[PDB]
RNA sequence: GCGGUCCGGCCGGGAACUCAAAGGAGACUGCCAGUGAUAAACUGGAGGAAGGUGGGGAUGACGUCAAGUCAUCAUGGCCCUUACGACCAGGGCUACACACGUGCUACAAUGGCGCAUACAAAGAGAAGCGACCUCGCGAGAGCAAGCGGACCUCAUAAAGUGCGUCGUAGUCCGGAUUGGAGUCUGCAACUCGACUCCAUGAAGUCGGAAUCGCUAGUAAUCGUGGAUCAGAAUGCCACGGU
């Protein structure tokens, strides 16, 4: 049941199960299914190891899971140690792309801390 | 040769023509079943064809422009009604009592300054 | 060479006076004509805040209506075109003769 | 309401069967200005009952209506400073109105495969009178029995 | 408004008039065209070199009769309230109070 | 961001002063008001006294900062906190 | 309707019609009946497209609040007039332990997702709207037709309907936030613009006391346009669909 990704995708449909994998959204899931050549409209037969083998050596060309996570941490921390304004917002837990901070910034800041 | 009718429900106009026939109706060079997707939208057109017995003897060319789905259907209904008015003018006591000759003058209201939806006033706090 | 006269004016009374004074000049030079047609009058609505400092519900709506008329001349003549140039008309209507 | 009294509003009758009640039922079922889908589900619900019960589904919906139509109400009032739930007899134009409204939300809490299916089961189970509609109507009856103590309070 | 503000605006529109037809449009097109190379870089330097008041975006249309920056209308070239009062006196043709 | 066809951005006075300083060697901080200019690799290893509104803050040019703008490393606001 | 029909109002052709706008007629408790105090009115009816002010708009009496505006403007008095005037570059009006008000998007199955398929009204447009064709997943780029407009362009509408999957799961929900890469305006998008593609997927499973709008095409909901505008709407002003 485990796909080449670290997580184990469910076995309910094909596109939906692919969209359960980290690093691939709906559009990237469509790309990988087009690369493999598998569609849901085929007959019920030959649903076996005959397709996930191709899945393993195709997904390797993408950046997913730890590699993508390692890249994202490096990007924010490259921003961090640089002493940048964009990193300074990252340090202070404030909106980083220029959203207002006077109100309506709750999701990046966290819950409303009282006085 | 062809009896004429006009219909307008909300913002649409209907062009309705009568000839003798075998009870077939064409709408905008298209069958009514193909054109009006909604079942209620479909059979409101043929509603006056029951109390009037001429359903099986009239081929009916119609062209309707403007408005929306329910509006065009109501316009279609009013146009057939008037087209019948210049034919028999003797079924009034039944047709008026149903309510088909009546032109629906009800209409969408203009937006107002200081209103959001032309009647809805913005929600305010007393304080 | 059939020409097409376009007339614009703010006031509806003025366009009718204009389209009724051009036609008999056409008869004065003696050429058959065609009836003017009402092209859809255009209405422009400006909504302006009336208070000097502060309000929002107090606002007045001002509309400019421009009426547009078309004339078609079937068989022109040099005398007919001379009459169009020579004839005097109201300052509220502009001329857009087209060959 | 305060100066000029007016009567009821006339609603175009049901086109497929000629009833006024079916049109009103589907209208009150209509939500967010969507009558197109409302017409589709009401026709589907009645035809499922047509194949289940007798062919004339008119009577089946009628009986599922009568066993839940309420003849007594509960009205909150304050005369001398105390909450009075006065019971009053309701005129039939409001009787049938309140009955079908409750059925509407009864179906929503059923939670079946689809909205059409749950309405069909709700209208069928009301015909056998085992329905949650009858449950609600027995619920209003017990509180109505309870309100007979309030029945002789102020503004009877 | 202020005589200083009005004097500022007249100078701004004059320089834009002076420069819009001589360099501005051609520098914009030669930066957009993909046929040229690195002549666009040279062009960007000279574009910045100009007095920089020549941009029509540097202009703010104001009520010419009063200089009010806000509540301007393009068709009449006046402030909102100045249009209203002049309309009441009847100075704008074909203009009245709408109703529909 | 300025479109790739248009290239990056740089100011004439800044560009002329950067190349003179580079040619004459990194000697002194470069005084500037043009925060809108973009950090270009020609000024690597230099200290730029970028203006924030009241005081020209020095910044050192490093490889990882290239592409970001000159005025980016000059926070114009001083907010310690809403506490004491 | 006539014929022709590059079989598409496209061509002669017709002005009957939809429509465009110009004038005119009609809706007045006009007639009947009942109630009423034989009055006025109210109720019902007949006809009638519309019946009781037909539905909305403009129109706001005398006066109240030392209501707001000296920052549209004008103006009495007061003050500066090598400065409370004026020219510049950068910055700020966008800051954030928090509170309030007004809104937009949701928590979903009446929904989400994909395909096929049908109709609107109102407006804008000459330093402007910009087709078709080609490239680009894309916002856009290139070439460039036409349109001062009932012709040309923004321009096709969206919920709708028919199909199949989703199957009640913080989910093929929800979209914040964040990363990377980009497009367009403009001299320049760091503070501080909008939009596109890929990557992440936070709260939220309908909300306490309390509180607001709305009586008919009105609530509700779905899109569309305008002014402001180089660029910058969930605001404002308008339009139509159910
Ligand atoms: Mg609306
Ligand atoms: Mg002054
Ligand atoms: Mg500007
Ligand atoms: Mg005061
Ligand atoms: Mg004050
Ligand atoms: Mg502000
Ligand atoms: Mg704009």
């Amino acid at each position: 049941a485990r796909i080449a990704g670290i997580n184990i995708p469910d076995h309910k449909h094909a596109v939906i199960a692919l969209t359960s994998i980290y690093g691939v959204g709906k559009t990237r899931s469509k790309a990988i299914l087009a690369a493999a050549g598998i569609a849901e409209d085929v007959k019920i037969s030959e649903l076996s190891e005959g397709q996930i083998d191709t899945l393993r050596d195709e997904v390797a060309k993408f950046v997913v899971e730890g590699d993508l996570r390692r890249e994202i941490s490096m990007s924010i921390k490259r921003l961090m140690d640089l002493g940048c304004y964009r990193g300074l917002r990252h340090r202070r837990g404030l909106p980083v792309r220029g959203q207002r901070t006077k109100t309506n910034a709750r999701t990046r800041k966290g819950p409303r801390k009282p006085i | 040769n062809q009896y004429y009718g006009t219909g307008r429900r909300k913002s649409s106009a209907a062009r309705v023509f009568i000839k003798p026939g075998n009870g077939k109706i064409v709408i905008n060079q298209r069958s009514l079943e193909q054109y009006f997707g909604r079942e209620t939208a479909r059979m409101v057109v043929r509603q006056p064809l029951e109390l009037v017995d001429m359903v099986e003897k009239l081929d009916l060319y119609i062209t309707v422009k403007g408005g929306g789905i329910s509006g065009q259907a109501g316009a279609i209904r009013h146009g057939i009604t008037r087209a019948l008015m210049e034919y028999d003018e003797s079924l009034r006591s039944e047709l008026r009592k149903a309510g088909f000759v009546t032109r629906d003058a009800r209409q969408v209201e203009r937006k107002k300054v200081g209103l959001r939806k032309a009647r809805r006033r913005p929600q305010f706090s007393k304080r | 060479q059939r020409i097409r006269i376009r007339l614009k004016a703010f006031d509806h009374r003025l366009i009718d006076q204009a389209t009724a004074e051009i036609v008999e000049t056409a008869k004065r030079t003696g050429a058959q004509v065609r009836g003017p047609i009402p092209l859809p009058t255009r209405k422009e609505r400006f909504t302006v805040l009336i208070s000097p400092h502060v309000n929002k519900d107090a606002r007045d709506q001002y509309e400019i209506r421009t009426h547009l008329r078309l004339v078609d001349i079937v068989e022109p003549t040099e005398k007919t075109v001379d009459a169009l140039m020579r004839l005097d008309l109201a300052a509220g209507v502009d001329v857009q003769i087209s060959l | 309401p305060r100066r000029r009294v007016i009567g009821q509003r006339k609603i175009l009758p049901d086109p497929k069967f000629g009833s006024e009640l079916l049109a009103k039922f589907v209208n009150i079922l209509m939500v967010d200005g969507k009558k197109s889908t409302a017409e589709s589900i009401v026709y589907s619900a009645l035809e499922t009952l047509a194949q289940r019960s007798g062919k004339s589904e008119l009577e089946a919906f009628e009986v599922a209506l009568e066993n839940v139509r309420p003849t007594v109400e509960v009205k909150s009032r304050r005369v001398g400073g105390s909450t009075y739930q006065v019971p009053v007899e309701v005129r039939p134009v409001r009787r049938n109105a309140l009955a079908m409204r409750w059925i509407v939300e009864a179906a929503r809490k059923r939670g079946d495969k689809s909205m059409a299916l749950r309405l069909a089961n709700e209208l069928s189970d009301a015909a056998e009178n085992k329905g949650t509609a009858v449950k609600k109507r027995e619920d209003v009856h017990r509180m109505a029995e309870a309100n007979k103590a309030f029945a002789h309070y102020r503004w009877l | 408004a202020k005589q200083s503000m009005k004097a500022r605006e007249v100078k701004r529109v004059a320089l834009a008039d002076k420069y819009f037809a001589k360099r501005a449009e051609l520098k914009a097109i030669i930066s957009d065209v993909n046929a040229s190379d690195e002549d666009r870089w040279n062009a960007v330097l000279k574009l910045q070199t100009l007095p920089r008041d020549s941009s029509p975006s540097r202009q703010r249309n104001r009520c010419r009769q009063t200089g009010r920056p806000h509540g301007f209308l393009r068709k009449f070239g006046l402030s909102r309230i100045k249009v209203r009062e002049a309309a009441m006196r009847g100075e704008i043709p074909g203009l009245k109070k709408a109703s529909w | 961001p300025r479109s790739l066809k248009k290239g990056p951005f740089i100011d004439l006075h800044l560009l002329k002063k950067v190349e003179k300083a580079v040619e004459s060697g990194d000697k002194k901080p470069l005084r500037t008001w043009s925060r809108r200019s973009t950090i270009f690799p020609n000024m690597i290893g230099l200290t730029i006294a970028v203006h924030n509104g009241r005081q020209h803050v020095p910044v050192f040019v490093t490889d990882e900062m290239v592409g970001h703008k000159l005025g980016e490393f000059a926070p114009t606001r001083t907010y310690r906190g809403h506490a004491a």
